[PDB]
């Protein structure tokens, strides 16, 4: 009999959604409908409007109005709605859903211009929001937020919110002005997309928003983009009688509170990029913040469905005509490049863009190609982490569009140092495209002069093959093994041949890996099953860390002309425990990989290795979390396993760092003794990579503060390095 | 909690108003709890290495079983992709299904599971 509960949830949403009638009528109509259904049970229409208040920000103003019309028809409704709101907000903060909580605050605020909440009533709490910046021994992050929650609402509620407490909103201003200037900015460098202050400065979020409020204040709190549904409802809204928000005291900081990490605004567009057409709001104007905040919110909702998401985006409310295409794209890349991590999964953006191009063939294409060009051109100061993502995106994007690109536009890189960003880009790009197809196809799609930066071929390197260098030890052992594998030999039949080898055995390994990878070099299918069949041989040969390292050494020596292969193997190698994480670490930081140390695949692996470690811990955490919820000597077994699962996880990061400091201080003291430049293409990558570790796996790392802080990153450490650790700390402080 | 919960691309039924090839949940049960997707309409010369790259951008893969011909024993035009957890599986289904591989639109669907003998046309 809940057919009424279904129709309602529908009618609620159906108003914000497009229609063949004015938004006013839909709200007016929806009014009597819901009102007519209050005696005929309220509770639902209550828990409904509250949801739209949080999970449907992009439709903010529209639902605040609905709630308005209801107020101006039933005082007692708005009073139980606002009674609900705060309580909801009171639950959000405790669960630490600050991103969501700001949506409420922004709603409640708007309600003030809807004759529902008392103009002063809201400033009352807003004062308490700013008053937390006075609290002692509490992470800056908490402070930054409450200030965020405020300032951000103001582009809405402030126009009519300054007809009052302008006596206090001059106080709250100066109080937020002081704290704003007394805030450490340690993070910014680790969070910037580019380091170039030109042509678009990457500004801190709160340091940028303040610049958008000021433009508002001096413009008398007058904006030109937020649609007010209640402009044609002033007549019915005035006689409505506002409500009072009881005293609000922000939940005290506890060792159980988690606050949003600081963010740096992404800026790559201004009105001059698009000359002909509508004028894009300025970087410091509020409009811009508005559209961007809403677009981020549009994809926040319908990301799961790329097809719908396109439309919801292309058909945005935009009060004053804006250049949506550039705003859309700019917001996508803004998310894709969002350091540390994007809000969604990288691949999602790739596909979405493709959908957009399908939806608007006439406009979106041209822009994207213009955005690519720009992104490339500014490459030099771009942060590596973003670069990878860039490289990862485009290639994929090209694979859906017959690898068609006017490369000759980037003919400027051919005349640059290979270690330089721009050319390095095209390189890593093509290299990835090959894997999406085959090495030959790439040679036909690129210009003759770019042939140089083209991918090496996936040629296997068999040290003991057609090599006439018989002067190499264990030469025959491999040849005998060779025939052994071909004849369907077993482990014991393979041990036999190997027992007759001269010298953990450096040589016995070499002749094994090399030989098995050569007959299994054809496909990924063979190489695996091979590793699997003679798994016992592997696990016997590499029973030491020195051996586990060697395996990888030879393997690389064999497939150094085929990364994807190197990657897939290391993966399957650890999953079957033929090699562990620690080994792959000392291998990634080994002298054999120094000439490739800056190439993508390298770190890709290192991360694969890490994720697999990260996933491992979590699993054993859930298997123990489920176990306890119930012979049980299983819990003893698991508990003991968690201990070991973490221990190895700690060691991992401990290694990746210790080694990272080793190859850094090594370069810092070098350019100091010779007097050479520190900013080397290799230093850039190396140093920022150390940053990428701190950025992707921050969550876990915080667990070794006692160790990192006092042991691995102390004063004596060069400032350029320590900087990144102190940066990393700026996220949770 | 609303109609934004919808997942049209991962929806598990493709409600075919046709008779019988999926009626009892004795199977269906496995469908919605699967991590292996049936990928169909690949290029006759599409390699394992290639599929690996593409389907890994939506999460770590376990094993790819290349579709073969019960007669000619070669690329029949499909394959099966088994991820480690449904999470990554839904993504590929959400973002990879319908995109291009070796210059063609590949359609992916949910599969109860891989059994031996299923790789023959």
């Amino acid at each position: 009999a809940n057919e009424t509960e279904d129709h309602l949830e529908s009618l609620i949403c159906k108003v914000g959604e497009k229609s063949a009638c004015s938004l006013e009528s839909n709200l007016e109509g929806l009014a009597g409908v819901l009102e007519a259904d209050l005696p005929n049970y309220k509770s639902k229409i209550l828990r409904l409007l509250c949801t739209v208040a949080r999970l449907l920000p992009e439709k903010l103003t529209i639902y605040t109005t609905l709630v308005g019309l209801l107020n101006a028809r039933n005082y007692n409704f708005g009073g139980e709605f606002v009674e609900a709101m705060i309580r909801q907000l009171k639950e959000s903060l405790k669960a630490n859903n600050y991103n969501e909580a700001v949506y409420l605050v922004r709603f409640l605020s708007d309600l003030v211009n809807c004759h529902v909440i008392a103009a002063p009533s809201m400033v009352a709490m807003f004062e308490n929001f700013v008053s937390v910046t006075q609290e002692e021994d509490v992470p800056q992050v908490r402070r930054d937020w409450y200030v965020y929650a405020f300032l951000s609402s103001l582009p809405w509620v402030g126009k009519e919110l300054y007809e009052k407490k302008d006596a206090e909103m001059d106080r709250i201003f100066a109080n937020t002005e002081s704290y704003l200037k007394r805030r450490q900015k340690t993070h910014v460098p680790m969070l910037q997309v580019w380091t170039a202050d030109k042509p678009h400065p990457q500004e801190e979020y709160l340091d940028c928003l303040w610049a958008q409020i000021q433009k508002l204040k001096k413009d008398r709190w007058q904006e030109r983009h937020i649609l007010r549904p209640y402009l044609a409802f002033d007549s019915i809204l005035c006689e409505a009688l506002q409500h009072n928000l009881p005293p609000f005291t922000p939940p005290p900081h506890t060792e159980d509170s988690v606050y949003p990490m600081p963010r740096v605004i992404f800026r790559m567009f201004d009105y001059t990029d698009d000359p002909e057409g509508p004028v894009m709001p300025g970087s410091h104007s509020v409009e811009r913040f508005v559209i961007e905040e809403n677009l981020h919110c549009i994809i926040k909702s319908h990301w799961k469905e790329r097809k719908t998401c396109a439309a919801q985006l292309v058909s945005y409310p935009g009060k004053n005509k804006i250049p949506l295409n550039y705003h859309i794209v700019e917001v996508i890349f803004a998310e894709l490049f969002q350091l540390p991590a994007p809000p969604h999964i990288d691949v999602m953006y790739t596909t979405l863009l493709i959908e957009l191009c399908k939806l608007q063939p006439g406009s979106l294409p041209q822009v994207l190609a213009q955005a690519t060009e720009m992104l490339y051109m500014r490459l030099d100061t771009m942060n590596t982490t973003c670069v990878d993502r860039f490289i990862n995106w485009f290639s994929h994007h090209l694979s859906n569009f017959q690898f068609r690109w006017s490369w000759e536009d980037w003919s400027d890189c051919l005349s640059q140092d290979p270690e330089s960003p721009k050319p390095k880009f095209v390189r890593e790009v093509l290299e990835k495209c090959m894997r999406l197809s085959y090495h030959q196809r790439i040679l036909d799609i690129v210009p003759p002069t770019f042939s140089a930066l083209c991918p090496a071929n996936p040629t296997c390197i068999y040290k003991y093959g057609d090599e006439s260098s018989n002067s190499l030890p264990g030469h025959s052992v491999a040849l005998c093994l060779a025939v052994a594998f071909k004849s369907k030999a077993t482990n014991d039949e393979i041990f036999s041949i190997l027992k007759d080898v001269p010298n953990f055995n450096p040589l016995k390994i070499e002749v094994f890996v090399q030989t098995l990878l050569h007959l299994a070099a054809k496909s990924f299918s063979h190489s695996f099953s091979a590793l699997a069949k003679f798994h016992e041989v592997f696990k016997t040969l590499a029973e030491s860390d020195e051996g586990k390292l060697h395996v990888l050494r030879v393997m690389f020596e064999v497939w150094r002309n085929h990364p994807q292969m190197i990657a897939v193997l290391v993966d399957k190698m650890i999953r079957t425990q033929i090699v562990d994480c620690a080994a792959v670490a000392n291998w990634i930081f080994s002298s054999e990989l120094s000439r490739d140390f800056t190439r993508l695949f390298v770190w890709e692996i290192l991360h694969s290795t890490i994720r697999k470690m990260n996933k491992h811990v979590l699993k054993i955490q859930k298997e123990l979390e489920e176990a306890k919820e119930k012979l049980e000597e299983q819990i003893e077994r698991l508990q003991e396993k968690v201990e070991s699962a973490q221990s190895e996880q700690k060691n991992l990061f401990l290694v990746i760092f210790q080694r990272f400091i080793m190859i850094l201080t090594e370069h810092l003291v070098r350019c100091e003794t010779d007097g050479t430049s520190v900013l080397t293409p290799w230093y850039k990558n190396c140093i920022e990579r150390l940053q990428q570790i701190f950025l992707q796996h921050h969550q876990i790392i915080q667990q070794y503060m006692v160790t990192l802080e006092n042991l691995l990153f102390t004063a004596e450490l060069d400032p350029h390095i320590l900087a990144v650790f102190q940066q990393f700390c700026a996220l949770q402080a | 909690l609303k109609a934004l919960r919808s997942d049209s691309y991962v929806e598990l039924s493709q409600y075919r108003d046709q008779h019988f090839r999926g009626d009892n949940e004795e199977q269906e049960k496995l469908l919605k709890k699967s991590c292996t997707l049936y990928v169909g309409n690949l290029s006759f010369y599409t390699t394992e290495e290639q599929i690996y790259e593409l389907f890994s951008k939506s999460g770590d893969i376990k094993k790819i079983i290349m579709g073969l011909d019960k007669m000619k024993k070669t690329a029949c035009g499909f394959c099966f992709v088994e991820y480690y957890s449904r999470a990554d599986a839904e993504n590929a289904m959400r973002y990879i299904n319908g995109t291009r591989l070796d210059d063609r639109i590949i359609r992916t669907d949910w599969d109860a599971g891989f059994k031996e003998g299923r790789q023959y046309g």
